[PDB]
């Protein structure tokens, strides 16, 4: 019971400091945008702590850049800075997948899903969890103010965590979307009624946000400099603004209320917070914002929600076509037993599907599980060629075309005539069988 | 900064160098700061440079 | 001559859409994401005009050659014209197949006036989308080397779905050049070129 129990926190504070250094190590090393500005880094098998040291180095540069742009702050501007500096934030992440179990909410990044099975080359920040930043400060169980970030409705469930989580000590924030660094105009903004009351502002919101000489140099700030950045970058816009009504709403009503401050910061910018690798915690809040639809759950694999969304055999057929196209296996397994279809159910083409049955099962990235279980029940013909897309070709034609060795194995296992392929396939089949 | 090298050694399974990997799993699972069991998996993945079941606290601080 | 192509036929003509989305590792090219949305917009748009649209996805160089070769050998007596759409990668006078490259001259080789009498005196439309030239008679090319987040295909459909049955083909493609020119300024001055060997004006009557 000596000095080991408090020092036991080093294990964890050091591991979260090493795991976070890998996600940033992927962003600086593999980021094409960081090479043009020279902010890129070296290449290692396990990126060291120098990746986090350049995060603080990059944050101090962007902070001192906007600090030198304004410098002489007005007296009323100093109070607005401390207002945002002292205001606690709530980070909002939306999606359609059930990411919690009622006790712990685990949200993995876009890169951690790859180890388990354009924009990715420009930034290489897909090893981070995306969050929409709310500046209300009215509690974590409070209703989410904003439903969309950069005109993107991510999902029907909102997972909110306060900035008190230890994982936020290593995160970073961009003023808008790190890729598309253009806060949209008034017509695209979410809360239209608030922006409509300020006319001369709606023409100044449609802008590109940047800092360096390159237009795409989206400003990046660490946790230590988040509040000091969004405050100064707001003052930089308020000083250039000609709107006499909006230049008075930020100094009067916005500093008093937390909701008015969010409407200002969510309209001037589109703040995006990122957490490396994984965001697993028990202190969170889940608010169902809107009802979820059928296609929303099939793509994100939300089987518990999908059980109630299907209330008829037609909705079950419609849900099956979405699993075939997007290539989800478990979604087809639940619909398999709960609803017993027939062969003529999937015979026609549903409205909104620009591919037919046989081609979707043989498309690029299609699942053999969706295909094998479909031919085992005999709900589709084995050698009937397509009559709408790539006509004159069979199931095995696409299987050998893309080179999928496993898809061609099951098609012949169900009796595929090897002599029904066109000339552009011929004898390449034997190189894929074994 | 330099005191981090002492931080792992206070609860080393042996004396110097190799530390038990499953020990660091249950340490963060209960003792120390109350961490989440879902996060514990990803912390040990990048930690064990050997990639089997051990801890190299001496080299890990030097490499990073 | 009425300075206007004769559109008094049964069917408007054939329309082939090549949609090469995935490519082999030997080519070293990436997947063209979003081209399925371009192929769907071009299908329902040209089908609305009156074409017999048939779509082919991820065709090899030998498949594309034989596809247009067998198309030019078809009977186009009851066809008012003919159209071809290409969606793949490209470089210089060549587009990318799934297994290599093929030149544009070979795709229009069997469509010359001597090698296709049924389409003689009828316009052969060619719309090319190549990211990163033969001069005959009654031919039209829509060459676009601008990648999109595509802007060209969406601007072509948005005008043909609004003025495809009331304006001439150059009025359509001219407004398409202005629409894509606006996107270079909004960023959400590269412009496609129109090579025209038409002898008459092109309207889309039934």
């Amino acid at each position: 019971l000596g000095s080991g129990r408090p020092a036991a926190g080093k294990i964890g504070a050091f591991l979260r400091k090493a795991v976070a250094a890998q996600s940033y190590g992927l962003m600086f090393a593999n980021g094409k945008l960081f090479e043009a500005t020279g902010d890129a880094l070296e290449k290692r098998g396990q990126y060291g702590f120098s990746a986090l040291q350049r995060l603080d180095g990059l944050s101090r540069r962007n902070l001192a850049a906007v600090e030198a742009r304004l410098g002489a702050l007005d007296s009323a501007e100093r109070g607005l800075k401390e207002r945002i500096m002292t205001g606690a934030w709530h980070f909002r992440h939306q999606s359609n997948a059930a990411l919690d179990d009622g006790k712990t909410a685990a949200i993995a990044s876009n890169h951690l899903l790859a180890r388990e099975s354009g924009d990715k080359a420009l930034l290489s920040n897909h090893d981070f969890v995306f969050f929409g930043v709310e500046f209300s400060g009215r509690g974590k169980q409070d209703k989410p103010l904003n439903h969309k970030h950069s005109t993107m409705d991510f999902g029907a469930n909102a997972y909110v965590v306060p900035d008190t989580l230890p994982a936020c000590r290593h995160g970073y924030l961009t003023l808008t979307d790190h890729f598309f660094n253009r806060v949209p105009g008034g017509r695209e903004a979410e809360h239209q009624d608030f922006v409509g009351s300020f006319p001369q502002m709606g023409a100044e919101t449609g802008r590109w946000i940047h800092e360096g000489k390159y237009r795409q140099n989206a400003p990046i700030f660490n946790y230590r400099d988040m509040k000091a950045a969004v405050a100064l970058h707001l003052i930089e816009f308020l000083r250039d603004s000609k709107d006499a009504a909006f230049k008075a709403y930020v100094f009067d009503q916005a500093m008093q209320s937390g909701q008015a401050l969010d409407r200002v910061l969510n309209s001037v910018f589109q703040a995006e917070f990122h957490i490396p690798r994984l965001m697993a915690t028990t202190d969170y809040a889940k608010h169902p914002l809107r009802p979820m639809l059928l296609k929303e759950a099939v793509d994100s694999v939300n089987l518990p929600a999908l059980s109630g969304l299907v209330s008829s055999k037609g909705d079950a057929v419609t849900a099956m076509w979405h699993a075939i196209d997007k290539g989800k296996d478990a979604v087809a397994a639940h619909l398999l037993g709960n609803w017993r279809f027939e062969a003529g159910d999937f015979a026609s083409a549903p409205p909104g599907f620009y591919h037919e049955l046989n081609y979707a099962l043989s498309e690029h990235g299609a699942s053999v599980y969706i295909l094998d279980q479909f031919l085992s029940r005999g709900w589709a013909a084995v050698n009937a060629p397509f009559e709408h897309v790539n006509s004159g070709e069979t199931m095995l034609d696409n299987a050998v075309k893309y080179g999928n060795r496993e898809m061609a194995a099951a098609l012949i296992k169900h009796g595929a005539d090897r002599n029904l392929l066109s000339e552009w396939n011929g004898g390449k089949l034997d190189a894929l069988l074994a | 900064e330099e005191e981090i090298r002492e931080a792992f050694r206070v609860f080393d399974k042996d004396g110097n160098g190799y530390i038990s990997a499953a020990e660091l799993r249950h340490v963060m699972t209960n003792l120390g700061e109350k961490l989440t069991d879902e996060e514990v998996d990803e912390m040990i993945r990048e930690a064990d440079i050997d990639g089997d079941g051990q801890v190299n606290y001496e080299e890990f601080v030097q490499m990073m | 001559p009425t300075y206007q192509y004769n559109m008094n036929f049964e069917k408007l003509g054939k329309c082939i859409i090549i949609n090469n989305k995935n490519f082999d590792k030997v080519t070293g090219m990436g997947v063209r994401n979003g081209t399925d949305k371009d192929a769907e917009a071009l299908f329902k748009c040209f089908r609305s005009l009156g074409f017999d649209v048939i779509v082919y996805n991820d065709c090899s160089c030998a498949k594309m050659q034989d596809l247009l070769k067998k198309a030019s050998e078809e009977d186009h007596t009851n066809a008012a014209c003919f159209a071809c759409i290409l969606l793949s990668h490209g470089e210089e006078n060549v587009i990318y197949g799934k297994d290599g490259v093929t030149p544009i001259k070979d795709l229009t080789a069997h469509f010359r006036g001597d090698r296709c009498k049924t389409l003689l005196e009828k316009p052969k439309l060619f719309f090319i989308q190549a990211a990163r030239i033969p001069v005959e008679a009654d031919f039209l090319f829509a060459y676009s080397t601008v990648p999109g987040y595509s802007w060209f295909v969406q601007a072509l459909c948005s005008i043909l779905e609004e003025h495809g049955k009331d304006l001439e083909i150059m009025q359509i493609l001219t407004r398409v050049n202005d629409r894509v020119a606006r996107h270079f300024e909004s960023q959400s001055k590269q412009i496609p070129c129109v090579v025209s060997m038409l002898t008459k004006e092109l309207y889309f009557s039934q």
